[PDB]
């Protein structure tokens, strides 16, 4: 445990993956060239978790950029920070995955996958002690969906002893109009259940509704949604990047958050919710907000379920007494929403460095049984098409069988049944 | 990369190609000699118009097109016309004797003699592509070349290219401009043979286009010229996604993903708005909401059928010009709350939207008014099967008395090919009925 290898696949993966490096680069005082220009040495104490230090004391992100089309990666290379990334670490195709999981996993992705793994291997070599892997991707497309999950499976074969963690973007009919998305998403969940240690369920429905109802953006863009995603990614990784006691590594996080191996889908939360365009928040406000439904990055009502485990990260200069007071107040005021059979399931961290333009923030990470709502949604949409076998030719024309679909459908339905099991479980 | 080869078969197919290519030139700034001053990449580039136009060292932008007819007179007009310098002589293929409105002659008799020459020239064009996407086949249902030769070419293209995309723009027969009494036989024969060999087919009811020209453009007795000018616009809207680039531009393949639920259900309904005269457009601009609503008006459809008496399986909106997401989103939201669109229970009710900023261009000396914005809707409705039924009823009336069948039998065909074609049409009509039933 020390170094994290980051992989970003497909359009969504590369867009959110790019925004991630831009945000934490500024946080750790690294300019678009890779040169350090910060005020604190707290910025470099754990820099090697995400960055490789190179000759002439220049910091290179330990990032692999994957896609089955050049498009997005070209705009990432043309972008502000595209210069920070190692150019040998840009692995792309020309075909595209055409929003088809079968193309990303079996046909087109199959052709590119070993070139990615050679870059994964090279990065893994330059590691004194590799922790595991981080992947950004959407579950609704073809590349990040199909290729991303095949890359996880292949990485797991070569590194079975390491931690596999993902930032998976869930589809919403409010953001996308690609009919096949529920199919790709169910095929991807089946993979995530088996092969990941931790998954941050980033839901496009919740990101859209936050932008519309709370940020009062009439016509939200992808960059608006990605702004909330980059804030969430910066917050959920804090403990890994800065000196600290709680969840300072991927494994310690998993042991605190995962009571049952399939139940590793986290509902991230964030306070204050902001749009890209003064008024500081009190420790009590940060606490009410981070636990509020309106601040969740997954379109689930936490009050409809029970928390199995919670991680709370507070960023900035505040009272550790008051943080502790408010955290205990939240648990003691709503004790029914926290399983009694997992004693002291809420663990809190406080980090002195806040994000850009915020005096203070709070990031929540919850393993709530209410995540079954997101899975019931994708399941409702999948079953509606699959019971009439609609749009399957796109998949069977790639060599897949109805069996894979029936299996994926079953595993996700079983996962929803498991989350219910522990919601109705008493001590 | 992502080049498309266009194949213009028979008179309908050729004359529509003339109109389409004439219009693409106008949209990209390509002169009748093939020169494009706007293009700085001489000899070649990776530009979006390069999916449809190849580039010579000299600076000539050459259509990735083959024009085929079993007779010289229609293609001869292309060879002599304004755009004679646009095409290489080898792209314009003629026979000496046509198929005489007989499927059997175009497929077998006459067609067998020219097929390999056509394939060679397609191969020559294919060889200049860095990454061939597929084909666009323009033909009529009624003519002997349009029906039989297209069938034969489609079958041969499946053998020669595998499952590389094959799209069609098929002219559906209408009495007002109908050339032969045997058009219903030729239509059913080509539909059967081509069904397995096409990935997506855009039918154009000549009656529907006739009515639009008469009603919207106030033209007494519309000519093929008037018709082809309106088809040019619908075709351009569907190919704009491929010939231009933009942030809001959605590729034709992404629309197809949503439009084809089952391989045989690959006939989308095209609706174009606005179709207005210069007189009627003076001091009246139509908004994003206005043009969007006009798509759900049966008067603007490319095929005469009632989608209000059918069920939707998809809706795609392809916008052109001065259109921003805010307005498209609001217009869609309105139509949705207005609850005028009934969908099959098995599929998502979303509307897939594309937008190209380049506005619709007009051919000089046209009937069509130049508008700031236009929209083409591609929907998959069970209503398109009405077209199948009308054509299938006409076929039935004649084949009961075996009327004109000897003309086909004398050319090598069997009665068995007729009955088998018709049974496929009954099966397709049944398939369209089945998809419309709510799940249990
Ligand atoms: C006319 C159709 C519009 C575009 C589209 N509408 C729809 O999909 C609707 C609402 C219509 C029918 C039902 N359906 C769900 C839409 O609003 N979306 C798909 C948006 C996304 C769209 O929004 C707009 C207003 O353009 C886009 N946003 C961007 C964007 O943020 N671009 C940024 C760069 C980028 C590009 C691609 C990716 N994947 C990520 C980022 C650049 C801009 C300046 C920024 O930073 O915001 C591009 S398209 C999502 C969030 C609901
Ligand atoms: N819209 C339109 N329809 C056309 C045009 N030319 C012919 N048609 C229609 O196509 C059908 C007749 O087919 P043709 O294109 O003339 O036939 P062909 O492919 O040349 O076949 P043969 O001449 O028999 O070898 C009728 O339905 C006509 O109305 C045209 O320019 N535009
Ligand atoms: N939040 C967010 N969602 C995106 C973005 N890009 C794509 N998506 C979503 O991802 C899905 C399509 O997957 P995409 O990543 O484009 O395809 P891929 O390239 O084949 O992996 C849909 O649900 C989109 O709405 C992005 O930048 N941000
Ligand atoms: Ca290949
Ligand atoms: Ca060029
Ligand atoms: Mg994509
Ligand atoms: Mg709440
Ligand atoms: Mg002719």
């Amino acid at each position: 445990m020390r170094e994290i290898v980051h992989i970003q696949a497909g359009q969504c993966g590369n867009q959110i993956g790019a925004k991630f490096w831009e945000v934490i680069s500024d946080e750790h005082g690294i300019d678009p060239t890779g040169s350090y220009h910060g005020d604190s040495d707290l910025q470099l104490e754990r820099i090697n978790v995400y960055y490789n230090e190179a000759t002439g004391n220049k910091y290179v992100p330990r990032a692999i950029l994957v896609d089955l089309e050049p498009g997005t990666m070209d705009s990432v290379r043309s972008g502000p920070f595209g210069q920070i990334f190692r150019p040998d670490n840009f692995v792309f195709g020309q075909s595209g995955a055409g929003n088809n999981w079968a193309k990303g996993h079996y046909t087109e992705g199959a052709e590119l996958v070993d070139s990615v793994l050679d870059v994964v291997r090279k990065e893994s070599e330059s590691c004194d002690c590799l922790q595991g892997f981080q992947l950004t991707h959407s579950l609704g497309g073809g590349t990040g969906s199909g290729m991303g999950t095949l890359l996880i499976s292949k990485i797991r074969e070569e590194y079975p002893d390491r931690i596999m963690n993902t930032f998976s973007v869930m589809p919403s009919p409010k953001v996308s109009d690609t009919v096949v998305e529920p199919y790709n998403a169910t095929l991807s969940v089946h993979q995530l259940v088996e092969n990941t240690d931790e998954t941050y369920s980033i839901d496009n429905e919740a990101l859209y509704d936050i932008c519309f109802r709370t940020l009062k953006l009439t016509t939200p863009t992808y960059g608006d949604l990605n702004h909330l995603v980059s804030a969430t990614m910066s917050g959920v990784t804090t403990c890994l990047r800065f000196p600290g006691q709680l969840n300072a590594d991927l494994r310690k996080l998993a042991v605190n958050m995962v009571p049952f191996p399939r139940l590793h889908f986290f509902m991230p939360g964030f306070a204050p919710l902001t749009s890209r365009g003064y008024r500081a928040l009190t420790v009590p406000e940060l606490t009410q907000q981070m636990f509020d439904s309106k601040n969740m990055m997954a379109a689930c009502d936490p009050r409809h379920g029970r928390y199995l485990t919670v991680a709370a990260v507070f960023r900035g200069r505040m009272s550790m007494k008051e943080v502790d007071e408010q955290m205990l107040n939240v648990q003691n005021k709503n004790s029914s929403y926290f399983v009694e059979w997992i004693p002291n399931n809420v663990k809190t961290a406080v980090c002195d460095i806040p994000p850009r333009g915020l005096k203070m923030s709070a990031t929540f990470i919850g393993n709530s049984t209410a995540i079954q709502e997101l899975f019931k949604r994708i399941s409702e949409q999948f079953t509606a098409m699959f019971r009439r076998k609609a749009f399957l030719h796109w998949y069977t024309g790639e060599g897949m069988d109805e069996m894979e679909f029936t299996e994926a459908e079953s595993n996700m339905n079983d996962l929803v049944s498991e989350y219910q099991q522990y919601q109705d479980a008493t001590a | 990369m992502r080049e498309c080869i266009s194949i213009h078969v028979g008179q309908a197919g050729v004359q529509i190609g003339n109109a389409c290519w004439e219009l693409y030139c106008l949209e990209h700034g390509i002169q009748p000699d093939g020169q494009m001053p706007s293009d700085k990449t001489i000899g070649g580039g990776d530009d979006s118009f390069n999916t449809f136009f190849s580039e010579t060292g000299a600076g000539k932008h050459v259509p990735r097109a083959v024009f085929v007819d079993l007779e010289p007179t229609v293609i001869d007009e292309v060879r002599t016309g304004t755009y004679r310098q646009l095409f290489h002589p080898e792209q314009l293929i003629t026979g000496k004797e046509d198929a005489a409105n007989n499927y059997a002659r175009g497929h077998y008799t006459i067609g067998k003699e020219i097929i390999d020459l056509v394939l060679d020239r397609i191969r020559k064009l294919a060889d200049q592509c860095t990454g061939l996407q597929g084909f666009l086949v323009f033909h009529s249902f009624g003519g002997g070349t349009g029906s039989g030769f297209t069938s034969l070419l489609m079958e041969r293209l499946s053998v020669d290219y595998g499952k590389k995309s094959k799209l069609e723009f098929s002219i559906y027969p209408a009495p007002q401009v109908s050339t032969a009494v045997v058009e219903p036989y030729n239509s059913i024969l080509t539909t059967h043979t081509t069904l397995e060999h096409s990935d997506c087919a855009f039918m154009v009811d000549n009656e529907a286009i006739y009515d639009i020209c008469r009603r919207n453009l106030d033209i007494e007795r519309p000519t093929y010229t008037n018709l082809n000018r309106l088809i040019g616009q619908i075709v351009s809207s569907i190919t704009a996604s491929l010939r231009f680039d933009g942030a809001l531009n959605v590729d034709l393949t992404e629309f197809q993903t949503n439009l084809v639920p089952y391989p045989r259900i690959h006939f989308p309904l095209a609706t174009y708005a606005p179709v207005i005269s210069a007189e009627k457009a003076y001091h009246e601009q139509l908004s994003v909401a206005e043009i969007t609503n006009a798509c759900f008006e049966p008067a603007n459809q490319m095929v005469k059928c009632d989608p209000r008496h059918g069920k939707y399986m998809a809706c795609c909106l392809l916008y052109r010009g001065d259109v921003v997401p805010k307005d498209v989103n609001a217009a869609i939201a309105t139509i949705k709350t207005k609850r005028t669109i009934q969908f099959v229970d098995w599929c998502p009710t979303g509307f897939k939207v594309g937008i190209n900023y380049q506005p619709p261009t007009v051919v000089p000396g046209g009937d069509l008014a130049k508008v700031q914005r236009a929209v083409c809707m591609l929907s998959n409705t069970t209503a398109i099967a009405e077209a199948w039924a009308r054509l299938d009823h006409k076929f039935d009336l004649m084949y009961a008395k075996r009327a004109f069948v000897h003309w086909y039998v004398g050319e090598g065909m069997e009665e068995g090919e007729f009955s088998e074609a018709r049974e496929d049409m009954a099966a397709l009509e049944k398939d369209y009925e089945e998809v419309g039933v709510d799940s249990v």
